């Protein structure tokens, strides 16, 4: 119910498959590839990618770790540490 | 303790609801006075050499 | 100063009411006095000199 | 597929009464128009000093609810939009929203120079130069502020505009 | 078509619908008890027609309560 | 023809007496908003409608014909379940209860031994109609008038329903017509003054009328669950909200005034001594007498409605769960106690005659 | 639209006048012309009006209904719109509507027949007489708005009398009267799309299975615009349609999806979306509202056309005559149906379709 | 004689003081009263 | 009292780093939002089209140097966004924002009287 | 001023088919002395009635039955 059913490798394969919809440098992403030196993103474009990213995973950076971030295997060990269901209604869960 | 009326002084105030039966009495009266209105367009409000209307 | 203007849909109110009654209770009382002549239709309607 | 056409039938407004459904459309026209101009029910639309003046209509002295004029809160209610007072850029699409609530059949009233033109605030950035940009107007009411009487004689001259209103034989004889 | 219990789905999806079934099925019993005590003309059955009525409207407001203090605790927070 | 078109008649004559009793019923409602905007406006100083018919006796015949000439506002023209449901239920509610209303002695569409407790379920009914219109609705003022239609009838419901029964207790039945004719040689406002106040505070609840008017609050919830009414929609709860007035006036002058007993019993056989009873004449005479006493009482709570409309301000509505839990409860609870000891005391214990 | 919608600040017009403009466009500008727009109250006349007296165009309205009229005054300043109670069987006042303009615009004509006009009184009766009305009060330009599939040997009445009133306009205005044939119009209000966005439709099986190219009312409204003002656009035939082929079927469909009435399984059928019914029944239920309705309800003649398709006449000039690209109706379908979507509402999130998952929801409506 | 002014007398004084006498009998009497009229309408009630 | 929902006190910024990051914040929060600015004001367009429209006014102010001018831009910004969030915009001015937007030649202006 | 007995008094010196135009206009039967009547034809007077309240002294009789501007 209420707890994560994320797994490293699926997180990842979202998370590659969302980038690739961008217009970065090179589709072979992992968890080493930098936003800025392997994809080509400014300042705008890895913002665009975060909140693409955030949607994704019903997630939301925060603002410190957003701004420090450099690498794809940091968005995945953000996501895995921090997502959490929605709660439902009342009636969801018993019923 | 202070208080200068009893306590059946202030719940006959109370419970017969002593100051609204007043209210209404006043206003009755009124039902019973001439009212203001007049009757336009057959009739017409006080006018001033002063006032201010068409050009 | 009674303002009769105002006591007038009071009146209309009042005879109102009396419609309802004047209606009720000389219609049902003339039916059920009707019925209760005779076992048909010519002594119900039509009244006997005698 | 040919066509004949007459040249000389008068338009509604001066057609004669010449069969017996002309007097009965008439007669159905005339009791709905009886209807709408007794119960004549405006939309609490005050916006500025020309709303003083519309709250001494209600007073004794000059007493609207007598000739049937009772204000509404809700347009839904509402068939008369008094427009009493500037009309600002931050007030119109309030404003436009609020008559197009309106249930139909509607009219509206402009009163005083600030929602007929502009009036004193003509040259002002954040004022409409009159309110029949934004709403059609069916009779404007002049004066700054225009007196209670000024305003009855412009719905008086309103209600003298529906009474002769024909929807019914515009159908029969239009349509 | 009972038998496959049917009735079950006529039972909307929420905790409340589940409320309303049970007040159903509790009023079928007072409208037999109604229905056997007219006929027999008994009056035993008619005072046990009125202490079902009375009991199932008991119930009625111990669920809702719970329910309701049940909707308070996901509310907590009430930072205002 | 003749015979048969004269016993035609009595085919359909019991059909005439509803619409004779529906007419009567609706000239008294219609009237009504008419008479309420007259003694508001002598009590403020102005006239009140006097332009719509000869002397303003056509106001309420133009309120209703200019409503019934208006667009419906509903999203599409299927979704007349939603905004329609509301009124009719709310309608039906409070027509039902006029079943009960004896204009005469057994001049009730409906006798029965539980009257009372018939006037009490279908006006409860009318709660539930009104309660409709703010249907998962998207207007706010509609769902926050909703929300005080329930705490108003939390408020009322127990207080009204337990002053009835005291009423029906001092009488031994639940028969309105015997509460009535109970009457002949005290008027139960003697001895239960305290509970017609009790009564009628509870009407003005029931009715949601000022000093209780926090559903249609004006100045608070614009209309309340009528602020996306218009046209037939608003003319039906309009129509049943007077339609109450009426009925709680007229119960009001049953509970504690006699119902249609004579003011004096000496004019009543004067009155009546003038025709032949064995004329029809003479209870047409005799049915608008005690029509017409009915009326007179009936009248002054329906003048008593606007009176106390036009003298006191709004009570809002979480002082008035308050008051009608703390103080009429307690009070009322105290009198059906009091009353049966009184009266065993006394070995005066009431019995049906 | 535009800013200022001339080509110079000065016009001659064919019959003389010399017509200077003041003004950068805005509302208290002028263009010196005055137009009468007959059959401004309707669908079409309120987007023509409003584009005219938006930009200084002195704008006469004939006008029966008194209530419609009244929105048309919001359109221009002071002074720019005019209004004339009229009657086509009234010649002295359509001679009033046009003494004074320099442009006159025909939108007067119906696809349904009553008590006092038949289809001939107005779709020829009508058109000829103000045609020639036109004529002898010294107008330079006349614009008539036939239909899309205007043929004079049709075997539909509403083609046939729409055919033939094109004849009659240049048989009496002359060579020089410009005719316009749009194709079914989609807006706010659309007849068009009122009928499909209807959902108890009656015999839909048989009445949406016509195809057409759907065109925007607003670039209808606008080229009429561009005729007006531009005098080398004079005796031409405007075929005024869209890109894309569709049938009312399709749309239909694709509109319920966006309606989101197919949320249930149940809901469309038992809601009356699909009323098949046997032709004979449409036949005789169309013939009997014609004498029991009194409002216009669909019609016999509307039940034959359901099978005719719209044909584009090769020989007539389109949308890039007059330098204009048409609009697309994926482009346009889902903010004129928007009103329309049952809960909405910001609810939990709108689905707003662009214009290529309209693209995309129609492949899927087509798809079995 | 060209101004409004006030007479040489001056004018009369007006009222303003709040003039809201107390009415009624004391809350004593209406006491007795109510219990009067409980106290005679039981016994009516009791002989019917 | 207490200010309105999603307010900010307004600090004057004497550093250009932190003032960098305080606009990328901000630039976050309007791309997290446009799926609520078309669910409120009811548009025509997708989110994606909103996210885009927001980069644009972004860039125009990307090579601003001066640092009060950052500062006002900035206070200007938030201001913006506190009025998109929380309705106050009437659904018209939002639809007409949207609705921004080939120059004539020199003969062109001349013949229908230029600018 | 709202009495019956002023009512009755004004309508036994009008007569029935001047108070009933007055009944159709005017909403209230009152009488007066005739002061003049200007160029349009509208019949103008003055009440003598103590019982008249401040503002209403002087009024207009109209020339139309239905329709008064
Ligand atoms: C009967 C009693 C009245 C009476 O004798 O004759 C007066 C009364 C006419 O009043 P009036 O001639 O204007 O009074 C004399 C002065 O004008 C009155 O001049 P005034 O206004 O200067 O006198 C003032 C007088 C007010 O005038 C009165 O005396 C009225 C009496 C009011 C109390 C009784 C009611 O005193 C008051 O103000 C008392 C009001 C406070 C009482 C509040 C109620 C307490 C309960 O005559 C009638 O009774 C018949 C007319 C009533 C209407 C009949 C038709 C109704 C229409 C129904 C539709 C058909
Ligand atoms: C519909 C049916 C009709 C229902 C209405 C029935 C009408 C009758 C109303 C019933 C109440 C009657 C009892 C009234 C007497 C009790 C009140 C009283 O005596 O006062 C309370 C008393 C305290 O004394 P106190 O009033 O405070 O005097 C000092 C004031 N500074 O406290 C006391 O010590 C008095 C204790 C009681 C002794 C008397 C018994
Ligand atoms: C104690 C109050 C005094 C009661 C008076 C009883 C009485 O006088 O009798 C009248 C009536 C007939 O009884 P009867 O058998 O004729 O007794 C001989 C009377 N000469 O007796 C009766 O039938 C009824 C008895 C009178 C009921 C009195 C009820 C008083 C209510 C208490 C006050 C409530 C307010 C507090
Ligand atoms: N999808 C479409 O709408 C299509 C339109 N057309 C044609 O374009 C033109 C514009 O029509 P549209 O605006 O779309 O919709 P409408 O049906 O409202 O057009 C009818 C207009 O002409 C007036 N009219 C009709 N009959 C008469 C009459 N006897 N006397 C006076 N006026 C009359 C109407 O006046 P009033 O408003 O007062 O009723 C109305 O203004 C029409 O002629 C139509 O045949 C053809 C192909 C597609
Ligand atoms: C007969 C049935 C109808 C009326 C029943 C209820 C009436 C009020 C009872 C409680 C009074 C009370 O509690 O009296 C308390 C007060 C006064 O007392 P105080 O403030 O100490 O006086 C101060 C000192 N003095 C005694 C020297 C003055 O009286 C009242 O305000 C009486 C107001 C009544 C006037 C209006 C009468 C008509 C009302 C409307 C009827 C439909
Ligand atoms: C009393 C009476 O004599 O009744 C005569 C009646 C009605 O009189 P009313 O004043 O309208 O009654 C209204 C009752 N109130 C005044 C108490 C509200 O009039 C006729 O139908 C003759
Ligand atoms: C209950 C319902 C009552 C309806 C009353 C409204 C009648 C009305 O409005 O009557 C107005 C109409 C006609 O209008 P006119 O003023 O005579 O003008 C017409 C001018 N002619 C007379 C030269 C043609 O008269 C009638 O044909 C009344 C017939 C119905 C009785
Ligand atoms: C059946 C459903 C419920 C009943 C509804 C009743 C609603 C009331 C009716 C509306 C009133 C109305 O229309 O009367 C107001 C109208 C408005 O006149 P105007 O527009 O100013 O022009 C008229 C004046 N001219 C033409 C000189 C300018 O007077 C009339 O023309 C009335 C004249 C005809 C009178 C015929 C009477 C015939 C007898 C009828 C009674 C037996
Ligand atoms: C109720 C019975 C009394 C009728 C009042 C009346 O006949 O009213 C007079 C009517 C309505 O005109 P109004 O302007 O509202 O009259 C008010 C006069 N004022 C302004 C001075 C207050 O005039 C007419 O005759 C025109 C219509 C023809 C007669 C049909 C009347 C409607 C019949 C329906 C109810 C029977
Ligand atoms: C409180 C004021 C009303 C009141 O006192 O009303 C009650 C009294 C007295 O009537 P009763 O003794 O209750 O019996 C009723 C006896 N009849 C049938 C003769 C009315 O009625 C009146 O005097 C009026
Ligand atoms: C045993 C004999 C029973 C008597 C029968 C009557 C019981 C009435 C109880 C009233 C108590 C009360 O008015 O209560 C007041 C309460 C709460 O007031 P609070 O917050 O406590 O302040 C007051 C406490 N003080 C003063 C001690 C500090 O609300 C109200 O204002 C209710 C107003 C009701 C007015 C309704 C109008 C009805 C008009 C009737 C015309 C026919
Ligand atoms: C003999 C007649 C008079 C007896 C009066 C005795 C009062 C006792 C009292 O009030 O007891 C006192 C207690 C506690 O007082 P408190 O207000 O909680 O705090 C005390 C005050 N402080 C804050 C200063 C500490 O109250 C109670 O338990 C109230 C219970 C009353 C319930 C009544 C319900 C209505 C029933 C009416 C009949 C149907
Ligand atoms: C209940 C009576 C309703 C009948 C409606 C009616 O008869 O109206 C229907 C016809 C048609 O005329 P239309 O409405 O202009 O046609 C346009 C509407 N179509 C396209 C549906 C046909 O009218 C007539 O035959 C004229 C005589 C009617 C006089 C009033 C009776
Ligand atoms: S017109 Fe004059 S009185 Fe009216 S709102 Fe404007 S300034 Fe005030």
């Amino acid at each position: 119910q209420s707890a994560s059913t994320l797994t490293k490798e699926d997180v990842l394969t979202r998370s590659v498959s969302v980038l690739r919809g961008f217009e970065v440098k090179t589709k072979d992403i992992d968890l080493q590839t930098t936003f800025v030196q392997d994809l080509g993103m400014d300042s705008l474009d890895l913002n665009d990618a975060l909140v693409a990213l955030e949607e994704e995973f019903d997630v939301v950076f925060d603002d410190k770790t957003a701004n420090e971030i450099k690498t794809v295997g940091e968005v995945v060990d953000f996501v895995l540490a921090n997502y959490l269901p929605t709660e439902q209604s009342i009636n969801h869960t018993i019923r | 303790e202070e208080s200068s009326e009893s306590a059946l002084s202030k719940a006959t105030k109370w419970y017969l609801l002593s100051e609204i039966f007043r209210g209404l009495y006043i206003t009755l009266e009124m039902y019973f006075r001439a009212p203001y209105t007049i009757y336009y367009p057959f009739e017409k409000g006080p006018v001033s050499p002063r006032f201010r209307g068409e050009h | 100063m009674i303002p009769f203007e105002a006591l007038i849909p009071y009146a209309i109110m009042f005879a109102g009411f009396c419609l309802g009654g004047g209606v009720m209770n000389s219609a049902i009382t003339a039916d059920i006095t009707k019925r209760a002549r005779g076992p048909n239709q010519e002594i119900k309607r039509n009244v006997g000199e005698d | 597929y040919s066509s004949d056409l007459p040249t000389d039938i008068p338009v509604l407004s001066k057609r004669p009464h010449t069969n017996l459904l002309d007097y009965t459309f008439t007669t159905f026209d005339k009791m709905k128009n009886w209807a709408r101009k007794s119960s004549f029910w405006p939309m609490t639309f005050g916006l500025a000093c020309c709303a003083v003046e519309m709250m001494h209509v209600s007073a004794p002295r000059y007493d609207q609810d007598r000739l049937g004029i009772i204000f509404r809160a809700s347009p839904r209610q509402s068939d008369i939009m008094i427009v009493a007072g500037t009309v600002t850029n931050k007030m119109a699409p309030a404003l436009r929203q609020v008559y197009d609530q309106m249930p139909y059949p509607r009219w509206v009233i402009s009163m005083g120079s600030c929602a007929n033109g502009g009036g004193y605030y003509h040259y002002s950035y954040s004022v409409v130069r009159g309110v029949d940009r934004i709403v059609p107007v069916d009779i404007y009411v002049p004066g700054c502020p225009p007196t209670s009487e000024a305003l009855m004689y412009g719905v008086f001259q309103l209600q003298k505009k529906m009474m002769d209103g024909q929807t019914h034989r515009m159908w029969y004889r239009s349509y | 078509m009972d038998l496959i219990l049917l009735m079950l789905v006529a039972v909307g999806l929420n905790i409340i619908d589940i409320y309303i079934m049970i007040e159903i099925l509790i009023m079928g019993c007072t409208v037999n008890t109604i229905y056997s005590a007219s006929l027999d003309n008994d009056m035993i059955g008619l005072i046990y027609s009125l202490i079902q009525i009375i009991i199932a409207g008991v119930e009625s407001a111990i669920g809702l309560s719970i329910l309701v203090n049940y909707n308070r605790i996901r509310n907590s927070e009430e930072i205002e | 023809m003749l015979n048969n078109l004269f016993d035609f008649i009595e085919y359909i004559e019991y059909w005439l007496i509803i619409v004779a009793f529906v007419a009567s019923v609706l000239i008294v409602v219609a009237y009504l908003t008419v008479a309420e905007r007259k003694t508001m406006g002598y009590m403020q100083r102005r006239l009140g409608p006097n332009a719509v018919g000869y002397y303003g006796v056509l106001m309420a015949v133009a309120d209703a014909l200019k409503l019934l000439s208006k667009e419906i506002v509903l999203p599409h023209n299927g979704d007349i379940i939603y905004v329609m449901s509301g009124p009719l239920i709310s309608l039906f509610s409070v027509l039902l209860s006029w079943a009960v209303i004896p204009f005469g002695p057994g001049l009730s569409l409906l006798d029965s031994e539980y009257s009372i407790i018939y006037l009490l379920a279908s006006g409860s009914i009318g709660v539930f109609g009104t309660v409709i219109v703010g249907w998962m609705s998207n207007s706010k003022y509609t769902v926050l008038a909703t929300v005080r239609t329930t705490a108003q009838l939390i408020s009322y419901e127990l207080v009204l329903t337990t002053v009835v029964f005291i009423i029906a207790l001092i009488v031994s039945s639940l028969n309105i017509n015997v509460i009535i004719e109970s009457q002949y040689n005290i008027w139960y406002i003697i001895p239960f003054f305290p509970l017609c106040l009790i009564f009628f505070i509870s009407a003005l609840a029931e009715t949601a009328r000022p000093p209780f008017d926090n559903v249609e609050a004006e100045s608070e919830l614009v209309s309340g669950h009528m602020t996306e009414l218009s046209a037939s929609p608003f003319v039906i709860f309009f129509l049943s909200e007077y339609c109450s007035m009426v009925l709680m006036s007229t119960l009001t002058a049953i509970f504690f005034f006699g119902g249609y007993l004579p003011f004096s019993n000496t004019i009543h056989h004067l009155i009546l001594n003038l025709f032949d009873q064995h004329s029809i004449y003479y209870f047409i005479i005799e049915g608008i007498l005690l029509s017409g006493y009915l009326a007179i009482k009936a009248n002054f709570f329906m003048f008593s409605f606007v009176w106390i409309r036009a003298a006191a301000p709004r009570l809002r509505y979480d002082l008035l769960i308050l008051f009608c839990w703390y103080v009429l409860l307690p009070i009322v609870f105290a009198i059906v106690v009091f009353a049966p000891g009184i009266l065993y005391c006394f070995d005066a214990l009431p019995v049906i005659i | 639209v535009s800013t200022f919608p001339l080509k110079s600040d000065i016009n001659i017009t064919k019959s003389g006048k010399t017509l200077l403009s003041v003004g950068q466009g805005g509302r208290s500008s002028r263009t010196g012309f005055t137009a009468t727009v007959f059959g401004g109250t309707g669908f079409l006349g309120r987007v023509v009006v409003s584009k005219l007296a938006k930009h200084g165009t002195n704008v006469v309205v004939p006008f029966r209904n008194d209530r419609a009229r009244r929105q048309l005054k919001v359109n221009g300043d002071l002074g720019v719109v005019n209004f004339v109670e009229f009657d086509i069987r009234n010649l002295k006042s359509i001679e009033d509507s046009v003494k004074y303009s320099d442009i006159v615009i025909n939108l007067i004509g119906t696809e349904h027949f009553s008590k006092n006009f038949s289809i001939e009184d107005v779709n020829i009766g009508a058109a000829e007489r103000i045609a020639k009305a036109a004529k002898e009060a010294g107008v330079s330009r006349l614009i008539h708005v036939s239909s899309y599939n205007a043929n004079p040997s049709s075997s539909s009445d509403f083609y046939a009398t729409k055919g033939i009133g094109e004849q009659v306009v240049r048989d009496n205005f002359g060579p020089d009267a410009t005719i316009v044939r749009p194709a079914p119009m989609y807006f706010r209000n659309s007849p068009f799309l009122n009928e499909l966005l209807q959902i108890k439709a009656l015999g839909g099986n048989v009445i949406f299975k016509k195809e057409v190219y759907p065109v925007h009312a607003l670039q209808v409204g606008e080229a009429i615009e561009r005729i007006a003002f531009d005098d080398a656009t004079a005796g031409q035939t405007y075929e005024l349609f869209g890109k894309e082929r569709y049938s009312k079927k399709e749309l239909r469909e694709m509109i319920k999806h966006i309606i989101h009435i197919g949320q249930r399984g149940y809901y469309p059928y038992s809601a009356g979306f699909y009323l098949p019914a046997p032709e004979p029944f449409l036949y005789a239920f169309a013939l009997i509202r014609q004498y029991i309705s009194s409002q216009p309800r669909f019609n016999v003649d509307q039940l034959k056309r359901s099978h005719i398709n719209q044909e584009i006449d090769q020989s007539a000039k389109t949308f890039t005559d007059l330098g204009m690209v048409p609009d697309e109706l994926s482009e346009y379908l889902y903010r004129y149906v928007k009103p329309h979507i049952s809960y909405t509402s910001q609810t939990q999130n709108r689905t707003v379709y662009s214009k290529e998952d309209i693209e995309k929801l129609r492949d899927y409506v087509n798809t079995p | 004689a060209t101004q409004d002014l006030p007479p040489i007398s001056g004018y009369a004084p007006i009222q303003w003081k709040r003039n809201l006498p107390s009415r009624g009998f004391r809350p004593v009497i209406w006491f007795l009263g109510l219990c009067t009229a409980t106290g005679y309408g039981f016994y009516q009630i009791s002989l019917a | 009292t207490n200010p309105t929902a999603f307010a900010q006190t307004t600090r004057y910024v004497k550093d250009s780093t932190e003032m960098r990051t305080l606009v990328l914040n901000l630039y976050r929060r309007y791309l997290r939002h446009s799926r609520g600015f078309v669910n409120n004001y009811n548009l025509d367009i997708p989110a994606s089209q909103v996210r885009t429209k927001i980069r644009q006014e972004f860039e125009r102010q990307r090579f601003v140097k001066d640092l009060p001018l950052k500062n006002v831009l900035y206070m200007k910004a938030q201001m913006e966004f506190q009025e998109l969030v929380n309705f106050w915009k009437q659904q018209c001015h939002v639809m007409q924002y949207f609705e921004s937007i080939k120059g004539d030649s020199f003969v062109q202006k001349f013949l229908k009287g230029a600018q | 001023s709202s009495s019956i007995q002023r009512t009755l008094r004004n309508l036994w010196k009008n007569g029935f088919k001047k108070s009933f135009k007055q009944l159709q206009g005017y909403n209230d039967i009152k009488s007066g002395r005739l002061v003049g009547t200007d160029s349009f034809g509208n019949k103008f007077y003055e009440v003598d009635d103590p019982v008249e309240i401040h503002m209403r002294t002087r009024f207009v009789e109209y020339t139309g039955f239905w329709r008064q501007d």
